This record gives C-alpha cells, structure tokens and sequence, in this order.
C-alpha cells in the first residue's frame, strides 16, 4: 500500500535508456591503463584492490566483480555513470574487461579511508553532523535520480578525515526506483534493513535508505554498532520491536494490510517502546542533543513513509550549524 | 583515568593512512 | 581407520598440561602497553588491526577474537605458545582482555605482507620453490609438536617477498594430535579441505595440512586458484575427482571401509584422472617442471597415509637447489 | 610479459 513520496517519476520521464539497464552495451576502456598494487577489501560480489593510473599517475580503486548475472553488473554501471558526477558519490572512472579471461572490472576513484571502527569513535558531535549532512547530500541527489542505494552501512561510506571528503559506494545493490514496482527484499544488510524488507513489504521505495541512515546515525550518537543487532533476519526485526516497541509495530502492519508469518509474530512479541535517552551514556553523552533525537527518530519510523526524505532531513535542526558553514 | 579513544578495547591514535 | 605415520605419540609422550589446552589459564598482560592504528583484515572468528607497541615502538599485529568458545581460545593459546620459536611459525606477542566487554585479542608479531593475489603471480620458479620449503619447515615443525595446522591455504600464510621471510598464521583452526582420535571434518577451508574431510574420515592426522599444501601449491605453478573449486563440500570431492579420477576415490573408500552418502556417490559420478601435464598452459610453463609435478602429485592422494611427510618433501627434488642455498 | 593479475599489469615495491 505504498508508493514513494518523492522523486517517484524520476524514471518515469526520463527516456527508456536512462532506467533500461539491460539494455546497456559497455564500452570498455584500456586494462593497461592500470596496474595492480595491492588488495584492500574483498566484498561478497567482488574484490577490491588499490590499483594505478601509469598516464596520469593518479591511485585507484580496481574492483573486480566476482561471477555475477550480466545483467546485474549493467546494473551497478548504469546506476554509476547515471550518479557520476553527484555531490559525494563515489566516482566510476572507467570499467575495464580483460582480453583473455573476459572479466570486468570497476575502477575507481580513490579515496584515503579509515574503517568506521576505528575513524568514528574519534569524531566529535560536529564531525557526525558534517559527515551525516554529507552523507546525505549523496542520498537526496541519487534517489532524486530515480536510484535507491539499498545497502547503506558504514562499511560503504569512505571518509577522508584529513580531507573531511565523503563518499557513498557500492552501488551493487541500488536499483531504479519505479512507482509501484514490487522489489525484493533480500537487500541492505541485516543489521540495517528496514522494517519492510523484514516483513517483506515488497513496493518499497527510497525511503528503505533512510532507515539504514537511521540505524547507521544511531549507532554513531549512541556508540553501539550494530544498533539493531539480529542474528538472523526475524531476530533483526525482533530486535528493532524491543526498542520502538510492537504498538507501533502494528499500527504498521494493519496500515498496509501486511500479515506477519506466525512465529515471527510470536518470536517478536508484545513489547514497549523504548525512549531514545535510555542509550545516553557516560561515554556517549556529548554526541547525544534532545536535535541529534528528534532527528534519529525521524528516520527511524516503522512506516517508510513517515521517514523524513533526505532533503527534509538536510533541513532539520541537526544541522544548521553545518548548513551554516557551507553558506559563510 | 584519563579514558577516551578505545576500539573494542584498546585506545588508538590517528588516521593513519597507507 | 587411521593413525598417524609421523609424530603419532609425540603428545603422548609430553606432559598433560602441554597438550590439555583447557587447563590452560590465560596470563594477561597489559592492554595500554599497545594502540590501534588501522584495521587491515577481518576473519570468521577475529578481527585483524595493525597496533603498535609504545615501549618499544614496534609495529605488531592485533587479532581481537570475536564470540566463541573460551575453550577455542585457550587452544589458539595454548598452541600458539606450544610452537612460538618454531621456525617460520607466526609468534604471539602476548595476550589480551579487555577493561569490560571482556573480548581476548592476541597481539602477533607484524609481518609485511602482500596478497597472494598480487603476490605469487610476481614469483619466480625459484621464488615457489624458496617459499614452500620455508612453509615446509613451519609444518614439519609443527607436526612435530604434536599439533595439525587444520587450515593450510595462501590467505594463512604471510610472505614479505622484501626479506624473503614467511609465517604461517591463523591457529584458530590448528589442534593436538592424538592417535586414533576421531576429529571434526568441518575444518581447513573449502578449496583446501582434503579428501578424508569430504568423506568423512574422521580420525585424520597431519596429512591433511598436506592436502592442503597440495592444492596451494598445484595451484601457484599451474596459476590457477583455487585449484579445485567446489562451490559446496560436496561439490568439493566432486571437482577434486574429476582431476584424480573416480578410480583412485574407490580404491581410497574401500581402504578405509569409508562408504559415500549415495547422492555423493551420484553427483561424483565415474571420472578418469587428468594427468597433471593438462594443466600446464603457456604462461604457467615456467613454473612446470618434471619435479614440480612429482612433488605436487606425491602431495594430492586422496590416500592422506601415501602424501608425503612434511620431512620428506623437505628432501624432494624440487627443493634441492633450495635446500642447497641453506647450509650454503 | 610483465607478470599480471585478471588483467592489470601490477605495479612495483622498489630494488634501485
Ligand atoms: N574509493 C574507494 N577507496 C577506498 N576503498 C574503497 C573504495 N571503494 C571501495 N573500497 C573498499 O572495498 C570494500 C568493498 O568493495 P565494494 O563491494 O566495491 O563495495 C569497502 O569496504 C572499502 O574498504
Ligand atoms: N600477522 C598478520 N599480519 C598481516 N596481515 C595479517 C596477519 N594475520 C592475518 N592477516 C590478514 O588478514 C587478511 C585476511 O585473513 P586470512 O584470509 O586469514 O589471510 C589478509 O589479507 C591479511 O591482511
Ligand atoms: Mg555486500
Ligand atoms: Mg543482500
């Protein structure tokens, strides 16, 4: 019972090709324009070195997609040269093949990062609202594109702290958002899934990411990643009852007729709300402002679409300090 | 006790990067 | 059926407390002695970060273990400390809790190191030879010791090709042999998991890190990692047939009274073997060598009795030149 | 030749 309430046409005006991935014919550029020189992350899908530009000289990320339908690599492509260019989207700077073994790969452009757990503690209640506003100059632009990133989570956001420069990636799970498609809800990451894909509310929409945003800000305010800790994909949405409490929960589920298997629905169980301040520790408690709440709890909403859109939320009393400092 | 700056438990530095 | 052919009563002959790993009781030393800098890797059941020690100033490794058994923590452990000195053996530094949580982290000597993956290809034939002699010594040292490295493979072995020095790393998986015990085949890694571990063989001994060195090596001459590659167990033996050939698995299974789920005996299927030659392309050629291949086929039997000993392969002709280099 | 990994020649540590 939903349809997005933002940005739901961006593809529907746009011509067929902007949306029609499949219909993508790659054009690859030259491998010898890179050299390997050392790995630096290995994902699900793929494998990440730090590669070379012998032209220019410049670092790089090469990305190597490990075997996957073609189709759902003119899909990362697509959606990544439709973002190219996007206040802080990581940046496709070519996608190379390989005369023998024909075997595609993306390069990147580089970013200096620190893996969140070791980068995040570090940072002061300013430096999250920065990275948060940034953050989500990257959202509002690419769902205002037509795209859903559908896998939002630390892991891929790169900061460059020396250069206080942001970046989203992995765009190996975004996907054209359509009015009314029926999606599948194998996506995001436990921890960060939305209360939709977990009671399998298939039409979702761009609002999914905000969710993760919600989780992925929590954790950093609260200082406890994962937030919502789920062993497994119910235990997620059990998880996320035990905090904003199953009163809502149902509102939720009758609003969209959406039924939960048995035993989910026992599984979770009858639980209250629990009110954000009861997370404000010791250790915690300068990152923590009755803001830094009122916007946690905008996104963090059972029903996608009373989350706030990455615009509202580049508004909200969170970050006019920031807003400020772009402004001078 | 000087506390502050501890992943999982030890405490650490800086970005530093390379 | 099976009892070791090298090494088989060495912990029997040792006291106890030297193999009776859960008697052990962990004498931590001191956290603040060390500070985290960057993380560099993140395994099934750990956690890897490049700290520094800030007495001496060294650089070091810092495994933080993640959720399991403490009883499978004493093992790394005790292990660990069991081997430390041994000859290419990774050293732990010494050990660590932590203030609260009360998570362990081992904190190894560092090791410059390079992929594999981007490693090996730049190897020489000498190069391959040099290499696995010096992770020969570590596995005949340590069967020695009574313990069975259980998770032989590239990723667990650290090269700086800079100083031509090497560790074999990771003892999560390594255990205390004992004749006659009937272990958990639920060990190694996929690509590397021998025969008696895809057939259920349960009282195995240090053969099976000699499968494993089997495929490793197969796989860095003929440039083709990883060399059998299952998608599943099952599929594992499968893959592994259709280059021994069926006619030996038979041979193997009847040996031990080992008797194959049917449906494995079906997906298996009849497969003749595949002569080692047939992997020799033309970039790997220089690599391939008569002794190469005697080396690696004394190294593959699906029979974990007939593989070479650990000492033995240290005095195949492979390694001659090498060996010669040593005592110079 | 130039040793190479899937397909990108790899750069090099120094020696001189
Ligand atoms: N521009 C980049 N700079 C640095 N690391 C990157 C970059 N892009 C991807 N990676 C990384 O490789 C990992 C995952 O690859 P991917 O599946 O492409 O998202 C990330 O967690 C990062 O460590
Ligand atoms: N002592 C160590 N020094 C450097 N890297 C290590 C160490 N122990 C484990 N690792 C690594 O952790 C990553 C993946 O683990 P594994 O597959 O066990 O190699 C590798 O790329 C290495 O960076
Ligand atoms: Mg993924
Ligand atoms: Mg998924």
């Amino acid at each position: 019972m939903s349809k997005a309430r933002v940005y739901a046409d961006v593809n529907v005006l746009r011509p067929k090709e902007y949306w029609d991935y499949e219909a993508l014919t790659v054009q690859w550029g030259e491998q010898d324009d890179y050299e390997v020189v050392r790995k630096v992350g290995r994902g699900k899908y793929s494998e990440v070195f730090e590669g070379i530009n012998v032209n220019n000289n410049e670092k790089c990320i090469i990305k190597i997609l490990k075997p996957v339908k073609k189709k759902k690599i003119k899909r990362e492509i697509k959606i990544l040269q439709n973002l190219c260019g996007g206040p802080n989207i990581v940046k496709l700077l070519d996608i190379v093949r390989d005369q023998h073994s024909k075997t595609p790969s993306l390069i990147f452009e580089y970013v200096n990062n620190t893996d969140f757990k070791v980068l995040y503690p570090t940072l002061t209640d300013y430096d999250i609202r920065y990275y948060i506003y940034e953050l989500l100059k990257a959202l509002d632009y690419c769902h205002s594109q037509g795209i859903m990133h559908r896998d939002v989570k630390p892991h891929n956001v790169m900061i460059d702290h020396e250069l206080r420069k942001l970046r989203l990636i992995d765009w190996g799970l975004a996907e054209f958002y359509h009015p009314g498609k029926e999606y599948n809800v194998r996506v995001a990451s436990r921890y960060f899934k939305g209360p939709e894909l977990l009671v399998d509310l298939q039409d979702y929409d761009y609002s999914l990411d905000m969710w993760s945003l919600g989780c992925m800000f929590a954790g950093m305010i609260f200082r406890k990643e994962p937030f919502f800790y789920g062993h497994d994909n119910h235990d997620q949405l059990v998880k996320i009852a035990k905090v904003l409490g199953t009163d809502g929960l149902n509102v939720y589920l009758n609003k969209y007729r959406i039924e939960l298997d048995p035993q989910l629905e026992a599984l979770v169980g009858r639980h209250s709300r629990k009110p954000w301040l009861k997370f404000m520790n010791a250790d915690n408690q300068h990152l923590v402002s009755p803001e830094a709440i009122d916007f946690l709890d905008k996104l963090l909403r059972y029903d996608h679409q009373e989350r706030l859109t990455a615009l509202e939320a580049m508004t909200h009393p969170y970050f006019q300090q920031v807003r400020a400092a772009e402004n001078s | 006790r000087l506390y502050g700056f501890k992943i999982h438990p030890m405490a650490y530095q800086l970005q530093l990067q390379a």
